[PDB]
């Protein structure tokens, strides 16, 4: 009976952990005892500790978690891909929090419902990552939804906050139905919401052979919605402002811990519940799309959220064209794409935080920085580079094997547009590059130094960007076996 | 000046020094 | 033949609802009804299709998307009280 | 209910009571399990006490981090202790104990 | 006929919804798309759902949204001459019939018991977020 | 098939006329409890007032400029009054003296009463008044929050009997009435359904929304009325509500096969005006309750405790097998 | 099974024609958050209750495995409204 | 010890105190009674 539930402990225990900070939070945030502490850091603490104590928990139960698979069958299915990727999705999160501390109590933002409402997103996107059919996909995917449209208008003095959290909740709540009207007609068509029994019921007969033009229709609608959901262009209506207007730690949580998740649930579904081959074409020229976009327009902005926020559909992108070839190489290739993609995300962030204790704002306020800071200079152009794809870094190894992959496929146009998107890409980040080394203004800005928690986490990022090549056969190894593993 | 008469701080004292025992015995034991 | 009916009038409601919130991009209360209107449709949806097969996962599922549908517009009209704040 | 646990990866060491009753498995803690359980715990506790001494909750935080660690301590050597029952796990000493 | 003339009037108010000229008359026909919405749900069949779109969505969205408007201002061919004596009837399962309620709540709380709670956490996310954007308390 | 009409009808005149009587009896009823008389002089017993009150109603000038739309104004009565009859349509007399058969019927009453807020709002809303308005709608945030207590207490009483309909429930109360075991939710169930109708101590919302303004809007002769019958007959709903599920609904109350003479029609209408005598007598025995704590009052002692009150009933009844 | 509706129907109808004829009669002779917050509970509060009423229902049917689900529900409401009682919003 | 605390507590607020205790009992009966006399 009990023992039944060995493979939903790193799940209860977060849950009883977030309930516990909240409980914490709540009693003593109204104290008159101790005149109303700001406990912010402390909660932050705890859900770091709860983060590290539940992938310990995860880390160990790999010959566990796949017991009792019959009972558990219709409510999800996890197995070594789902385990891996809640193993780094988990790590990402106590990343992201750990990152953020000094942003609770450098400008005094002593709400503690900011980090139960991460832990709570966090356990929305590891029961995503285990989701093994629609209704399940779903629900986890409104969790963090819900969860991001209340943080990303957490601060309620800034125009910007309060904007594009309500742009966010429209536009996801628009994504949301869009994606439930498609799942509401494969299970229409078919019956079989369950993911086992959808990828039955369709790899019977081709597409080719007749037309069903309601599952076709239902797989379109779902894909679009997922477009949405990651930002992929043309599915981009207000991705930049939304991650200009958000806080600095809500953007950094996003944009890595939802796509994760995300692009995880996709490969879930494309795998099984698409044999007709028509997501090849969809994801095709959307993919094309958005580097091509991403590349001509990060190269107009002025400041340095949106810089973030235009590179991360380009890197979407770049990590799309691996749907389009369906081999094993271009899965493997995706999921090195999107590791590289989120240390690199990491470690940007990092550096945004860095200076967002003075305030930055665009690009020219990071004039003169090697002098007054060398070290953090050269750390950001080495993340500059690696986002570049220049070779001596990592970056440039998963923009290799997507384009590895794409070539093994034979879409040569993949390949071409993929290079020249790059050389465009590269030009503004080495104009991101003169600024902030060669040209200094008359006016310099001054940057009080950091704190402990991000300049560790910087550095292990920026000798694991620089030395990857060096030794990338564990990333390989582990991306090969999570590939093969949505079969056996 | 004989005891420390703090007896909040003593129990987390006490539990970092099991803490540190423990995880000595974790890298030995295993 | 009132399949089709069903199916055809819950596709009108959700296109229309599409249109509510396509055409308005200032109104930001249009908005949250439409959205409203979608969710409406897709549940009409899941229950007509269980209904048709015989099959319960239909009216479960449909049961469950009330509580996003609750949960969307509690956070939607917070945040709309929230905007309408700052001005005026 | 009906309830069958089978692992989909069947265990490579010799199994013990397939289904271990929730009693006998946290009376099958070795010293390892209890070593470990009480290093969660006192992390937990040490971690709480640093974190809460800024906004001044000194002892209450102490309350919630022992709480926190008390709980993933023990699940983890329930976790241990069970994989090593139901064979997932190396149980060399249980299975000579199983003899006699 | 009955579906035809509800439908088609649901169909004007959700129209009239999107075009309305103030928001208190957007949400009056709101309500009334609801309101044809379960009759039509009844005519289906299905009872439980038909009466929980009025405890819902016209009993507190509905109500949410006042609150909020008013402060801040292939197909079967029609011939049916030998269909409708053509119906076999299995007696068997009419015995120990249940209804919308008892078959729904025999699996939602037993075997698909995981997504209820992740309802319940929805649930406990819209609840907590409509405090922390909203307290001002001063 | 065209029998319907005549049992509509039926239902809805003794209706309108109890609510009549109704407002006498509590007239004559706080005229007794305060050594008065009350009505006596007309008619016998003043069974004749209502009927002069009503002719004197009509044979008035109606103040009816609206100072509005027109519209919204004269369909606030419309809606609470069409609300406050259709709920009348599933209350199981005695056993065949039921209208309608809802295989629910609880939930479908739970909908109906919570339907019945948007009158008093837009009666608010379309009299045009600035504090009007605002009494409006405090009054509607009132019964809204005593709505989840009400609905948890029906939990509580679906638990035990196992199906929601209304008959049935009668019907499963054959040895005890559940009034006897679920005493404390009986009062609960009474206190709510008594703050749900503005008709108690529970009452300060409305009486301030007149006392600082003096109802100087559109107000109607009578088509303000319909707002008034409408009250009264959620009034007599509730109290026969109280008398389905924690008393008999028409079952006899302590009786040997003696006094079977009577029928079980009776039965339920006696119990109907005890809860109304008790409406009465708990208005003329306890002074009003002010807003800031009737909110307070209303989420902090009621629903933990109906909730409480779910979660006990069914615990017990799991332990020992006992369910339906 | 489901033909007691029309009855409703129908009484809906004269109910709507009893209340013209009688409103007929004489013609032939600024912003509080605190109601938001309400509103949210209550609409929290009525799911639960549409969750519990196929849950009351079909108790009988399962046996300590749908109760335990329910208190667990109860439970993370429980907390859910816990954190209400403290941070306030509940008072007036 | 804490009976001094849980004593001023249940006087300060009876309603939340009973609430706990019922709730308690609802919830202490399946899960310690029924075992035993499942049992017999
Ligand atoms: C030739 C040389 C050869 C080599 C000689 C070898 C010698 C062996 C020496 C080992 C030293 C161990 C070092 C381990 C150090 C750990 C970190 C120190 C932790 C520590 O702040 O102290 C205690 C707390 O307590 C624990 O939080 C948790 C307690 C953790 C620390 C307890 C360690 C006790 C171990 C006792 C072993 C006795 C060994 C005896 C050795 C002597 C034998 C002769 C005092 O807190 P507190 O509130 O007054 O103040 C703290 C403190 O100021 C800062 O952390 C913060 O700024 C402030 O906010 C506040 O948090
Ligand atoms: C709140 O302040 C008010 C009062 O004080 C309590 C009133 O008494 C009143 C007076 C109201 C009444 C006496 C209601 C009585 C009205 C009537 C009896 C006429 C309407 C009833 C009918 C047409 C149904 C008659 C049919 C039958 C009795 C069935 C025959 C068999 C008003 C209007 C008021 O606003
Ligand atoms: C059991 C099921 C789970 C129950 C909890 C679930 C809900 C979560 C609630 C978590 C928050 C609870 C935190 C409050 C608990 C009581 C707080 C407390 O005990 O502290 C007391 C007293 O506490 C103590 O003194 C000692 C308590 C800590 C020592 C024990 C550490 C915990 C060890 C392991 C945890 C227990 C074992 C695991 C559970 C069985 C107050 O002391 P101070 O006021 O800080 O001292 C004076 C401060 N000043 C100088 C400024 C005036
Ligand atoms: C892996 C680490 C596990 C232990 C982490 C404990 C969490 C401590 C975070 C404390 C953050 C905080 O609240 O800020 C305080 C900072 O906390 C600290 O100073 C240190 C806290 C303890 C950290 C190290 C103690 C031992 C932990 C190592 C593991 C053993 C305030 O610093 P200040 O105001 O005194 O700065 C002024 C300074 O004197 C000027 O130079």
């Amino acid at each position: 009976m009990f023992n039944l539930f060995l493979a939903v402990f790193p799940e209860i225990f977060i849950i009883n952990a977030t309930f516990i900070l909240l409980i914490h939070g709540v009693v003593f945030s109204t104290s008159k005892k101790y005149d109303y502490p700001p406990l912010a850091s402390n909660v932050g603490w705890l859900g770091l500790l709860s983060v590290l104590i539940t992938l310990l928990l995860l880390a160990a139960g790999a010959p566990l978690l796949t017991i009792a698979h019959l009972f558990w069958n219709n409510l999800f299915r996890r197995d070594n891909f789902t385990y891996f990727c809640q193993i780094f999705l988990l790590l990402s999160t106590a990343g992201t929090i750990s990152m953020c501390f000094d942003f609770f109590d450098q400008e005094r933002f002593d709400a503690f419902e900011f980090i139960v409402l991460i832990l709570l997103s966090t356990c929305g996107m590891l029961f995503m990552i285990s989701a093994y059919d629609l209704i399940a996909m779903y629900l986890a995917i409104e969790l963090q939804s819900l969860c991001f449209y209340v943080i990303a208008a957490s601060k309620r003095k800034s125009e910007f906050s309060t904007e594009a959290g309500l742009k966010y909740l429209i536009l996801g709540a628009f994504s949301s139905g869009i994606l439930l009207f498609g799942c509401s007609m494969i299970y229409g068509s078919t019956g079989a919401t369950h993911f086992d029994q959808l990828a039955k019921i369709l790899t019977g007969y081709e597409i080719t052979g007749a037309r069903s033009s309601g599952i076709f229709m239902g797989i379109l609608f779902i894909a679009v919605g997922f477009l949405f959901k990651i930002t992929a262009v043309p599915f981009h209506m207000w991705a930049p402002d939304i991650y200009e207007g958000s806080p600095t730690p809500v953007t950094a949580f996003l944009s890595i811990a939802p796509k994760i998740s995300i692009f995880a649930n996709i490969l879930r579904v494309f795998i099984y519940g698409s044999y007709g081959a028509t997501l090849q074409q969809i994801f095709f020229f959307c993919s094309i799309a958005s580097m091509i976009l991403g590349a001509l327009a990060a190269m107009a902005q002025t400041k340095v959220k949106r810089l973030l926020a235009y590179s991360s559909i380009g890197h979407v992108g770049y990590i799309c064209i691996g749907f389009s070839c369906g081999t094993i190489e271009g899965i493997q290739s995706l999921l090195i794409g999107i590791f590289i993609y989120a240390l690199m995300t990491m470690d940007a962030f990092a550096i945004v935080l860095a200076l967002r204790q003075t305030r930055v704002k665009y690009i020219a306020d990071l004039g003169a920085l090697a002098k007054t800071n060398p070290i953090l200079a050269i750390t950001f152009s080495i993340t500059m580079f690696s986002y570049a794809g220049i070779p001596p870094l990592a970056g440039f190894c998963s923009k290799f094997y997507l384009f590895f992959a794409a070539l093994g496929c034979g879409a040569y146009f993949l390949a071409l547009v993929g290079v020249v998107t790059s050389v465009i890409g590269c030009f503004y980040y080495i104009r991101l590059v003169k600024r902030m080394f060669f040209d200094t203004p008359r006016t310099w800005i001054l940057y009080e130094p950091m704190d402990r928690n991000k300049s560790l986490l910087l550095a292990m990022t920026s000798f694991f960007i620089t030395l990857f090549l060096l030794y990338p056969s564990p990333l390989f190894s582990v991306t090969h076996q999570m590939a093969l593993s949505l079969y056996l | 000046p004989k005891v420390s008469e703090d007896k909040n701080r003593n129990y987390a004292v006490v539990a970092g020094v099991v803490a540190i025992v423990g995880s000595i015995g974790w890298y030995l034991k295993a | 033949m009132d399949l089709i009916k069903y199916f055809t009038f819950s596709m009108i409601i959700f296109i229309l609802g599409i249109w509510g919130i396509l055409l308005n991009r200032r109104n930001i209360l249009i908005m949250l009804m439409s959205i409203e209107l979608m969710l409406l449709a897709v549940n009409l949806n899941f229950l007509v299709f269980s209904v048709s097969l015989d099959d319960m996962m239909g009216q479960v599922f449909a049961l469950l998307v009330l509580t996003v549908a609750a949960a969307e517009s509690a956070i939607g009209l917070a945040i709309f009280v929230i905007t309408f704040r700052v001005r005026g | 209910m009906n309830t069958d646990i089978t692992a989909l990866e069947k265990a490579q060491y010799p199994v013990v009571d397939r289904n271990p009753a929730f009693t006998k498995v946290v009376g099958n803690f070795s010293t390892l399990d209890y070593l470990r359980f009480s290093t969660i715990t006192g992390i937990s506790v040490t971690v709480g006490y640093l974190s809460g001494i800024k906004p001044g909750i000194k002892g209450p935080s102490m309350v919630t981090g022992g709480l926190i660690g008390l709980m993933g301590g023990f699940m983890y050597a329930y976790q241990n202790s069970a994989g090593r029952l139901m064979g997932f796990f190396p149980n060399d000493g249980e299975v000579a104990s199983y003899q006699k | 006929m009955i579906l035809s003339v509800l439908s088609s009037l649901a169909l004007v108010s959700g129209l009239m919804v999107v075009r309305a000229k103030n928001p208190v008359h957007s949400v009056l026909f709101f309500i009334l798309v609801f309101c044809d919405t379960s009759g039509l749900l009844l005519l289906l069949g299905l009872d439980f759902f038909a009466m929980i779109f009025l405890v819902v969505y016209i009993g507190a969205i509905a109500v949410l949204f006042l609150f909020v408007v008013m402060m801040f201002h292939i197909p079967l061919l029609p011939t049916q001459r030998n269909t409708t004596s053509l119906r076999y009837t299995v007696y068997a399962g009419k015995v120990r019939s249940w209804t919308n309620l008892e078959t729904l709540g025999n699996l939602l709380y037993t075997y698909y018991f995981v997504w209820f709670l992740v309802s319940s956490l929805i649930l406990l996310v819209a609840m907590i977020g409509a405090i922390v954007l909203t307290m001002h308390r001063t | 098939y065209i029998a319907v009409p005549a049992e509509i009808l039926g239902i809805i005149l003794p209706l309108l006329l109890g609510v009549a009587f109704l407002v006498l009896a509590e007239r004559k009823v706080m005229a007794f409890v305060q050594r008065r008389k009350g009505p006596d002089v007309v008619g016998s017993f003043g069974l004749l007032q209502p009927l002069a009150d009503g002719l004197k109603l009509i044979l008035k000038e109606p103040i009816s400029p609206s100072s509005a739309n027109f519209f919204l104004f004269r369909m606030a009565p419309v809606a609470t009054f069409m609300l406050s009859l259709v709920a009348w349509a599933v209350v199981p007399f005695d056993y065949g003296m039921v209208l309608s058969d809802l295989n629910i019927g609880l939930l479908y009453l739970f909908a109906i009463s919570s339907l019945g807020v948007y009158g008093i709002i837009i009666a608010g809303r379309s009299s045009n008044s600035k504090y009007a308005f605002l009494g409006a709608l405090r009054s509607a945030a009132q019964m809204v929050s005593y709505e989840v207590s009400i609905g948890l207490i029906l939990i509580t009483v679906l638990i035990c009997v196992g199906s929601c309909n209304l008959s049935e429930i009668v019907m499963a109360q054959k040895q005890i009435w559940f009034g006897i075991p679920l005493f404390p939710v009986l009062v609960m169930f009474f206190i709510s359904c008594l703050a749900e109708t503005n008709r108690a101590p529970f009452d300060l919302p409305e009486a301030e929304a007149e006392l600082v303004a003096g109802y100087n809007v559109e107000y109607s002769s009578m088509g303000f009325a319909l707002f008034f019958l409408g009250e009264y007959a959620n009034m007599i709903l509730m109290s026969g509500l109280c008398t389905l599920f924690f008393l008999g609904g028409w079952l006899p109350i302590l009786d040997l096969p003696i006094f079977k003479k009577i029928p079980g029609s009776i039965w339920f209408s006696i119990k109907v005006l005890f809860f109304l005598f008790l409406y009465i007598w708990v208005r003329a025995a306890f002074p009003r309750y002010r807003y800031d704590q009737l909110m307070g009052l209303g989420w902090k002692v009621f629903l933990p405790l109906s909730l409480a009150w779910v979660v006990s009933v069914s615990g017990l009844l799991v332990t020992f097998q006992w369910l339906p | 099974m489901m033909l007691e509706f029309a009855p409703i129907f129908i009484y809906l109808v004269i109910s709507l024609l009893v209340s013209l004829i009688l409103l007929g009669v004489p013609f032939l002779f600024r912003f509080d958050i605190r109601f938001y917050l309400v509103s949210i509970l209550f609409l929290i509060f009525d799911l639960e209750v549409t969750f519990f009423f196929p849950w009351a229902v079909s108790l009988n049917k399962i046996d300590l495995f749908g109760f335990w689900s329910m208190m667990a529900f109860l439970f993370i409401l429980t907390i859910g409204f816990l954190y209400e009682w403290k941070r306030g919003a509940l008072d007036w | 010890p804490v009976m001094e605390k849980l004593r001023m507590f249940v006087a300060q607020e009876p309603v939340v105190a009973a609430s706990c205790l019922i709730g308690g009992v609802g919830l202490f009966l399946p899960a310690v009674v029924r075992p035993i006399l499942d049992s017999l």
